[PDB]
């Protein structure tokens, strides 16, 4: 029945009151997670897909139908450092009690953990993948475009999804190519596509990716699924640092590199439909 | 006796029933809708 | 008698406060609810079609008005295949209670009721006919043309339908088939028809069914009846399903696949008019 | 006194209670309702007009001014089978009561009712004439303009009409015209006059006639008095109809065919101040 | 009997009041008005 | 119709 008191708990299970501030943090700051739709189930699921069709009470013909089975599993693990590194003892952070604690660590560990999610949840390039991502299934079902850059890639971006009875509804691009979107003006009609002040390129809901990854790349995606499960759970130790390496050469002696270094890993999983589009360069 | 095991149970339970709720209130915050 | 309260019944047939929230979420998915009107009745009702114009005191008639006698009765049912097989157990549910399983099951069943009520109402491809649906309705009265997209095309359909009685009131053509609607710009008159940001074709508003049957199709009615009555009427199943196709090969042996079934059969009814157009493709 | 309790009143003359209720939601269906303004009277009226001005005794005032009458009056009947037609079942509508009665044909007769009214009003189609207003307008103060689609062509349209001190209020333009008001961009000063979420075509509103007869109009007054005097009424009868159509080419036998009719005598009312403009189309 | 009759009318009007407004809401969700 | 008069001026854009 802890809350305010003191703090020299090197192990840390977050309850659910300190655990809405911290996750609403790393979730309106992530790209994937403004994208996806959300539903509640455990480490394992079992979850079942596709349509029906049936007439009531009669027979002609043939109607052909299947039904999917699905499952999600594994999760996300991640070091602070950030923090470890500018925090010296946990006899300080005893006198700022537990309240307090975590809402430092708020604008902390939230940042580092989102981005990792985006880099193997859109593109597949860091090592944490589990259900193929957005990009690995575009090379599966080809939605390729060739590298140009004008009004005919809107037309294009969404007929190749429009085929599947599928709806544009997003528009993940980067920063760096967004650049690129100002100058473009339609030819016959006087107005402009993308806009800064009206956040729309089509009318369609923008979001940007900062991910060093793509160079000029375009993304449309609607029907997506994400789970977010369990709690954060802390552990704090001076022992060894093997992921992390201190700058020069050597990795990280902790009891004479003397930091207060904590762990954290939340359980998060994604789920992906098939039928997604793509554009990017191709100059040669 | 029964009622200690039956009274403990029903208010984890919904404790468990509102973390939905929190998973609702992101879905406020998600761009598309 | 059934509140909140709990569920371990395999039957729940539902009442008037939780079916109108179900049959409201039908709506706005089905297409075909647009197009037509909703003028109810029980089992079968000998009720009347077709507007009254009138007289006016001071001179006669002279023009006629006319009426028509219809009477049609048919029900629709769709076995949540998936939605049962997402259930684990019937008392897993009973912490849900009454209350709550219908609205987890309120945007899940209603997408298997519009996705056949709309194949089979407007075209003649799913197997549960009744009353003439539009596509042979087309094939009484010849309003076909011959599969090409201009401005001269589009006014020459309306144009024909409008010789029979009424002007056009919506288009109907397909989601894949919106690349044909973007190129139109004439040389004479500068100008595109189709609006990128709202939906309308030449002023009159287009929607989408979203069934995988048609290719260049653009289908115009405005005079149609729709009928909704009575209670979808839950029951929950464990034995056999001939009419559902599991995995790849086998057809559902439900001791062995342990999972539950709910059969839903609905209550809806159509009727047509005489005059419809179309256009479609042909080259050679 | 009249109470909800029963129905077996075949001379339905609507209390003040119930003839609000139709006439307030009958006024939005209508165009040219919205257009003018509502006003009491006795029965039938006379209107005067004019600008009687003098100083108190410096000088005699070389003009003089006129006193002029301006009557309205006539009515108009209808013979609806809407609710006669649900004769089979009119014990049913017992229960539901003589308050329900009128509710259920609140968006039927009324429907009826208003479509006739604009064929009448703004255009001159219809045989029910009395107040000759914006189409005989037209014919004796020659405002016809070329048809081109440019903000010049829409200051002119203001300009004629303000030449004889009227201001112009909003515009008349049908939903095919919609189209056509896409393309209109100013060269200096670049930005859309007609804006597609706000329904405006120069900061006026607009409203879409559906009667299919002007194909490009564009028509200014915003200066009318429309008018419902007195009570809808109702009677029933099961009599042979002289102004009738059965199927084909027969007569409505109500003897016979067990059916019913309901006659509804309401009241128009129309006022001309003829200062208004129109446009269409160049040669087709 | 007699009280209990007019209890029904009453029950079975209101109840079929709901399947009117289904309707009212129907023209409100759709395209043309 | 008293409440009609106030409503009909209510409902119509032009004001």
């Amino acid at each position: 029945p802890d809350n305010v008191m003191m703090h020299e708990k090197k192990d840390g299970t977050l309850m659910n009151e300190f655990t809405t501030p911290i996750l609403q943090e790393v979730m309106e700051n992530s790209k994937i997670m403004q994208l996806g739709k959300y539903e509640p189930m455990e480490g394992t699921e079992k979850k079942f897909t596709f349509w029906a069709d049936k007439p009531g009470a009669y027979w002609v013909g043939e109607g052909q139908k299947i039904e999917t089975s699905k499952a999600t599993w594994v999760n996300a693990t991640m070091r602070a450092f950030k923090l470890g590194v500018i925090l010296p003892v946990t006899k300080e952070f005893l006198n700022y009690t537990y309240s307090q604690f975590f809402e430092e660590m708020k604008p902390m560990i939230a940042e580092a953990f989102y981005k990792k999610f985006d880099e193997a949840g859109i593109l597949n390039q860091g090592n944490n993948p589990f259900g193929k991502s957005i990009a690995q299934s575009i090379e599966k079902t080809n939605k390729v475009i060739k590298g140009d850059f004008t009004q005919d890639n809107i037309i294009d971006l969404e007929a190749l999804l429009e085929d599947d009875e599928l709806e544009a509804n997003a528009f993940i691009s980067k920063t760096q190519n967004r650049s690129l979107l100002r100058k473009i003006v339609d030819p016959e009609t006087k107005e402009r596509i993308y806009d800064r002040n009206s956040d729309s390129l089509d009318g369609l809901p923008v979001v940007n990716l900062k991910s060093s990854n793509l160079k000029r790349g375009e993304l449309i995606t609607g029907d997506f699924d994400k789970l977010i499960y369990g709690i954060p759970q802390l552990i704090e130790y001076k022992i060894d640092e093997t992921a992390q390496l201190s700058t020069v050469k050597n990795e990280d002696g902790t009891p004479v590199n003397l930091f207060e270094q904590d762990m954290v890993a939340l359980r998060a999983t994604m789920h992906v439909a098939l039928h997604i589009a793509d554009d990017k360069a191709f100059a040669k | 006796q029964e009622i200690s095991s039956e009274l403990q149970q029903s208010e984890q339970s919904k404790q468990k029933q509102y973390g939905t709720t929190l998973q609702n209130l992101a879905k406020q915050n998600r761009i598309i809708k």
